[PDB]
């Protein structure tokens, strides 16, 4: 798929066109049909629109409304040359809200992203947030066989799905929301594996390891460890404030506890998310 | 004297081969129908295959092991296609040619577990060339309106191309199940109607299917 910068003949509004070539021993791409296919169901402000679509011989072209740069993009210009360096915090709360709002209102559409990452978050100059790339999203609402899928990256991947996990729900897209948080705040990645093996490493290395009393199912887990070297939850105030240069108050830090659960089950909600007193000062 | 099973709640729970059955039955019915009352589509095949419906559609369950989902949503994308594609109708004339196409698109579409066009199109028995375009075709069709929810079929019918008229014409919060309750209908709805061995392809499976009250 290689994409291109256009704009509106009739309107001079500019879009993105990404172009899907056609004809092939797979025909029409899983993935386009896969993307297109939810797009059009996921109308929200936080959630790159698709304004349509453009068949021809053997090229289809999706039309997504122009987005300037992203979360990962945007934080490298901050600090590419002076290493990492997180985000104020008032717009690491901005941020978040849209990233959670965007998100509630696929899984509330019963969609799971299943591939949230700083890339993955576009940002327009107005300063606007929404969620990407749909290629390997996927309707829960229909109760297929879950298969999780080859990424390029595991940094945001859940300890449990890492675990052969293919019972995941909505929970999985909670935990990339903590990861990307924390990298917000930080600046850098929480935890930057280069492998599966790796990856659960450095997740039980802060977050300890699974506490099959308070996580009983774990043991279902097709890649589960039964005798591994337990550990204890590392404490996080410990392990980021040293990065960051504001003092991470008491409910950011309850929250990120929150999104960063083990245990999915555990793991809140975008819904409950968004009414985490974190957030407080949003209504009323 | 015939068997009588009876079927789960949950089509998931449900023998794929049964599936088969009870959605070749209403196949085969609705091609009795709709014939028993001119410019071709590309579903159209020049002659009646001689292989029968059901025999195709096993076939193609288990060489390419669709999953339950996908063989419903297969059923359903015919009321999707009878509705938005005029020229489109269900006969025994066109029902092969749209299940190959319907059934590797619902699979495509909406599974983690998918294969090629091209495998697709030898279990299917037409060259990989003839399914691409088959596919294509369908696609556009539709608009990509492939999830089966509650306001689909409307939402593709607007969507359609509209013809200018002198006077003018005419969310799923709250919705049970966010609006995903068109399989379960398909599939409670074919057990109430070719439920029973009364149908037409009785020669396929002498059963009686009966679906808890
Ligand atoms: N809306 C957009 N605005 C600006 N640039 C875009 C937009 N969409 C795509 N691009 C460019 O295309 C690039 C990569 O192609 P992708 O859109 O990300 O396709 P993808 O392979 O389905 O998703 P991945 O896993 O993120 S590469 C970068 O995201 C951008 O440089």
């Amino acid at each position: 798929a290689t994409v291109y910068k256009g704009l509106n003949k009739t309107t001079g509004v500019y879009v993105a066109l990404k172009e899907v070539k056609l004809d092939s021993e797979e025909g029409t791409p899983s993935t386009a049909i896969r993307e297109i296919s939810l797009m059009k169901e996921l109308k929200h402000e936080n959630i790159v629109r698709l304004y349509d679509v453009i068949h021809t011989e053997n090229k289809l072209t999706l039309v997504f409304e122009f987005m300037d740069n992203d979360l990962k993009k945007y934080m490298d210009s901050r600090t590419v040359g002076n290493t990492p360096r997180g985000l104020e915090l008032n717009l690491v709360k901005y941020f978040q809200w849209q990233l959670l709002q965007g998100l509630a209102f696929c899984h509330e559409n019963k969609i799971l992203h299943r591939d949230l990452k700083p890339q993955n978050l576009l940002i327009n100059k107005r300063g606007q947030l929404k969620l990407g790339d749909f290629g390997l999203a996927r309707a829960f609402g229909i109760p297929v066989n879950t298969f999780s899928s080859e990424v390029v990256t595991l940094w945001y991947r859940a300890p449990d799905v890492l675990m052969g996990s293919r019972t995941y729900s909505t929970s999985i897209d909670i935990w990339s929301c903590g990861c990307i948080l924390a990298e917000m705040i930080t600046g850098k990645p929480l935890f930057p594996g280069t492998n599966d093996e790796e990856q659960l490493k450095l997740i039980f290395d802060i977050m300890g390891t699974p506490n099959e009393s308070l996580w009983p199912s774990v043991t279902k887990l097709p890649k589960y460890n039964p005798n591994i070297q337990q550990r204890p939850p590392r404490d996080l105030r410990q392990v980021l404030q040293p990065h960051t240069k504001e003092p991470l108050d008491g409910n950011l830090m309850d929250f990120l506890h929150g999104l960063l659960q083990l245990n999915p089950d555990m793991r809140l909600s975008a819904k409950q998310a968004l009414h985490h007193p974190w957030f407080a000062e949003y209504y009323h | 004297g015939i068997p009588k099973v009876i079927l789960p709640a949950d089509f998931n729970k449900c023998s794929r081969t049964d599936l088969v059955v009870l959605i070749s039955r209403m196949l085969v019915s609705l091609i009795a129908i709709n014939e028993n009352s001119i410019t071709l589509t590309r579903y159209h095949s020049k002659i009646p295959p001689n292989i029968s419906i059901f025999n195709y559609f096993i076939r193609l369950t288990k060489f390419s092991s669709l999953e339950h989902c996908v063989l419903m949503t297969s059923l359903y994308y015919i009321d999707l296609l009878q509705t938005v594609y005029p020229d489109f109708t269900l006969n025994s004339l066109t029902a092969h040619r749209f299940l190959l196409t319907a059934t590797t698109v619902a699979t495509k579409g909406l599974c983690d577990s998918f294969s090629t066009n091209a495998h697709y199109a030898k279990v299917g028995g037409v060259r990989c060339h003839e399914l691409n375009i088959l596919e294509n075709d369908f696609l556009k069709r539709v608009n990509y309106r492939i999830i089966p929810r509650d306001h689909n079929i409307t939402l593709c019918s607007i969507e359609q191309k509209q013809k200018k008229f002198v006077i003018d014409k005419n969310s799923y919060v709250n919705r049970p199940k966010s609006g995903y309750n068109v399989l379960d209908k398909y599939y409670r709805r074919i057990v109430q109607l070719v439920g029973s061995f009364n149908a037409s392809p009785d020669k396929s499976r002498k059963v009686d299917y009966v679906l808890p009250p």
